[PDB]
């Protein structure tokens, strides 16, 4: 080898608080991902992904290294006018146009909460799907199923969402690194 | 821990097989950064298993008809005429083996692509329907290798008496479970064929040995012939091409 | 595990070509071929500026410590080429702590190369990482060299003897360092770093 | 074990095992996959037949 | 004797050409304009699997006749020649799944340095056995496929990663590609047809 | 086993039973109501003829 490498001799304990030896941890911290105006909310699947812009979940960044994912993923909400809400799940087929029907109508599992005694929503969302594996933004399956929440009378509002992976969800297969910018952007 | 010069003194030694077939003359280098593994499991309700001889072993269709009172019956006599010319007895069907089946079904057809040569050994299966109140008899015969000798051996022998002597069986209408089975052992001067040309060899044969007949005129029965290979041996390795023979030059 | 920390730094890369020329008036001793920083994510040889920001092509480990502010870990080489049993020099790679320019064989860590031993898979060389505290800092601002607590240094690479070579052989040949990193380790989570998508 | 975790009551503890590292390179290694393996809990119960399964 | 898990696993022709000095090398980097036009990095040979051997093969084409479904994996031989006064660097790596993803995250994948971290295995001329084998696993969402219709995923390339040369202008060597099913699985008996996604309706 | 449910405070436990499946078709079958049985508890109180019943 002809190494003049002569390993460390350090301790642990002397200069900070924690150590970390994986990306897992990383990702069950919870991130904000971007603000959601008006009455016809769309939170992303468990295919999650692909978002445009800049701002984006520190989920969403560790996603591009990978190729298949599962397992269930979390949802924290903050309304910003209180008051109770509703989170239902749904399906592209399951929806209906009677103009009478409303998303109570399927007899999903629900979920109530009134925000002025408990501000912040938490949600898990399970995994449904036929497949033990998911090529991440798979359009293979259609129907998979997809969050929404409605207040009753269907009035407008603002949510301050934050997503994290479950306990259950793991990345497989490394592709390699996206470009990515780093610094503050320079000039105006 | 050699240098390796780009192609001066190479080792001399190597043998090894990449595919069932194909020697080669020097080793792939195993050498990649990553081994990555199967992936799915396969939560799936089970089959079962698929196997060469057995897919060749399958059970195959070869013909299907009406039977009814006004089709001849077999004679028992000849008379000159008829002697002379190299007269053939009537038959309902008749039946050329092993082509019906393997230039006969494309499945077949195509499990047998690019190999040289085969031995096969026959059974057939007739099955007759029809009511309780009908009368009749069948025989289902091996004609032998026939083409291969004079034409007039395959003429002197086409009468009744000799008919029932040959290899077959007989199928009255009395029996209730109306089927019979019938094998044929293989037989030739060559030793194997290749399946893909005209390779046709004993003629199996369909005939009345008595006349249908119900209370009412022209009452018709049912029938079906099925067939299948056994004790198969497939023999060398060939593109899958017509072959040629002696007098000819390739 | 595939997210484990030591299995992204286990991947060895390849960073770039370099040329040595080469047959006739090959290029003078103590001529550098190769002036590398000691970081994975220095803006020099990695990436360039798009849209004022500063965008950095490269492998995951790269990735992994844009994301933490603080880092540690030491360097594995591997020098490879493309050559002929024709071509024939000898080569110097130091190890330089806040320095610059070639410095003698006395003064630093030195290592000479030749190539005609150098049979393919190349070589392996280890450097340790000599600093004044255990955690470097990731970021940087510079547009060339790194900074200062940025990185624990440098390494450069130089010609010894001038190459020569055949009549029947092309005039020069092409290095093509591959790396890994190792006994990674990084600290405290968070950062500007994100995807190149949008801008 | 999140039956326990959660009975305890402790943020810290959430159920330990110790992993079979391999492939060291400089005191550091990769865990197997095989042993990071933790108990799922209500398949005993499934395959076992327990009544609350039947909702009685 | 021949036997059908036998006759499938016979090595195969996939391809075969010439390499010479005028092709272009992969960029270290990318521009804007081919940022966001997905760009995607040159190469000598790309290929497609498993269709280049199955519905490739008029052989193997003939000996999956009437099987509803089946899993392999794959091996592939490049061996390339040339003489001992010429220089190069070849690169033969697994593009995964790709087309079942997002245009978009089959963009910001292309350049050197992640090319080089995807599973593959270079060569150097400076070998003298100058062939390399490389084993690709089975891997997709569906647990089998059938044979006979456009179940393309992971791509396979070919890419040059130093660029050829020889004392004068315009050398040139010969390379040939060879791949073989291993671990195969055939499951379930049906009539040999192309067969449909879940919208339509049979 | 209400009290010693809400008394452990975990959802999932339930109270433990294992009942005595039959008719198994393919490897599924069907329990009997008589073992899904479960202990009511204040039946027992009834009958013996504690003192809380009079509330004293």
């Amino acid at each position: 080898g002809m190494d003049y490498a002569k390993s460390d001799s350090s301790s642990l304990v002397t200069t900070m608080g924690e150590q970390f030896r994986s990306l897992r941890m990383l990702t069950r911290r919870s991130s904000p991902t971007d603000v959601l105006t008006g009455t016809s909310v769309t939170l992303p699947g468990i295919t999650i992904g692909t978002d445009s812009s800049l701002r984006q979940s520190v989920l969403n960044i560790i996603s591009y290294m990978y190729r298949f994912t599962k397992g269930s993923i979390s949802y924290k909400i903050i309304p910003k006018i209180k008051g109770d809400l509703y989170i239902t799940t749904s399906s592209a087929d399951n929806i209906e146009l009677n103009s009478n029907a409303y998303s109570f109508d399927v007899n999903r599992a629900l979920h109530y909460q009134n925000t002025a005694l408990n501000p912040v929503v938490q949600v898990s969302l399970p995994y449904y799907c036929p497949s033990e594996n998911l090529v991440i933004d798979s359009t293979s399956f259609p129907n998979l199923s997809n969050l929404v929440l409605t207040n009753l009378e269907r009035s407008s509002n603002t949510y301050t969402v934050l997503v994290s992976a479950g306990d259950d969800h793991t990345f497989s297969q490394l592709a390699g690194c996206p470009a990515f910018t780093i610094g503050p952007s320079r000039s105006a | 821990s050699v240098t390796n010069t780009g192609g001066l003194m190479p080792s001399a030694t190597i043998s090894n097989s990449e595919g069932a077939t194909m020697l080669l003359n020097d080793i792939p280098d195993p050498t990649q950064n990553v081994f990555l593994s199967r992936n799915v499991t396969d939560n799936l309700f089970e089959v079962q298993d698929q196997n060469l001889i057995e897919s060749l072993s399958r059970e195959v269709l070869l013909g299907t008809g009406t039977w009814q009172s006004g089709q001849a019956e077999i004679s028992t006599t000849l008379t000159e005429q008829q002697l002379i010319t190299n007269y053939e007895q009537p038959s309902i069907r008749q039946i050329s083996l092993p082509d019906d089946i393997v230039k006969g079904s494309s499945f077949i057809a195509s499990k047998l692509a690019n190999i040289a040569y085969m031995r096969c050994d026959y059974e057939l299966y007739l099955r007759v329907q029809g009511s309780p109140f009908l009368q009749g008899l069948l025989l289902l015969w091996n004609k032998m290798n026939a083409d291969q000798t004079s034409k007039i051996r395959s003429s002197i022998t086409e009468h009744l008496r000799s008919i029932t002597s040959f290899p077959g069986v007989t199928l009255n209408m009395q029996s209730d479970s109306r089927s019979v089975k019938l094998v044929i052992p293989y037989t030739s001067e060559f030793q194997v064929f290749n399946p893909r040309n005209e390779n046709k060899l004993n003629s199996v044969r369909l005939s009345i040995l008595s006349a249908l007949r119900g209370p009412s005129t022209s009452e018709k029965a049912t029938y079906s012939i099925m067939g299948r290979m056994t004790n198969i041996k497939l023999y060398g390795h060939a593109p899958s091409i017509v072959s040629l023979s002696y007098p000819q030059t390739e | 595990d595939e997210m484990s920390i030591q299995y992204l730094a286990s991947r060895p890369y390849m960073l770039d070509r370099y040329t040595i020329k080469g047959g006739n008036t090959p290029s003078p001793s103590g001529t550098v071929v190769a002036d590398i920083p000691i970081s994975p994510v220095n803006y020099s040889l990695y990436g360039s500026i798009i849209r004022d920001y500063r965008t950095i092509f490269g492998a995951p480990v790269s990735l992994a410590v844009a994301m933490a502010s603080w880092w540690r870990a030491k360097i594995h080489l591997n020098l490879q080429f493309a050559k002929t049993q024709y071509h024939q020099c000898r080569l110097l790679v130091q190890y330089l702590p806040y320095g610059s320019d070639v410095q003698s064989l006395e003064n630093v860590l030195s290592q000479i190369i030749d190539i005609s031993h150098v049979d393919e898979s190349g070589i392996d060389l280890c450097f340790p990482s000599i600093f004044t505290n255990k955690w470097m800092r990731s970021y940087d601002p510079a547009t060339e060299g790194y900074t200062a607590g940025c990185a624990p240094g440098r390494i450069l690479i130089s010609v010894l003897n001038p190459l020569i070579s055949a009549s029947t052989v092309n005039d020069d040949i092409v290095m093509m360092p591959w790396l890994t990193w190792e006994n990674l380790e990084l600290a405290e989570p968070g950062s500007l770093a994100k995807a190149a998508i949008g801008f | 074990d999140d039956a326990t975790a959660s009975q305890r009551g402790i943020v810290t503890q959430v159920a330990d095992t110790v992993s079979s590292i391999s492939n060291v390179v400089d005191g550091l290694g990769v865990p197997l996959l095989s042993s990071i393996s933790k108990p799922i809990g209500w398949v005993s119960n499934v395959v076992s037949n327990v009544a609350s399964i039947f909702g009685f």
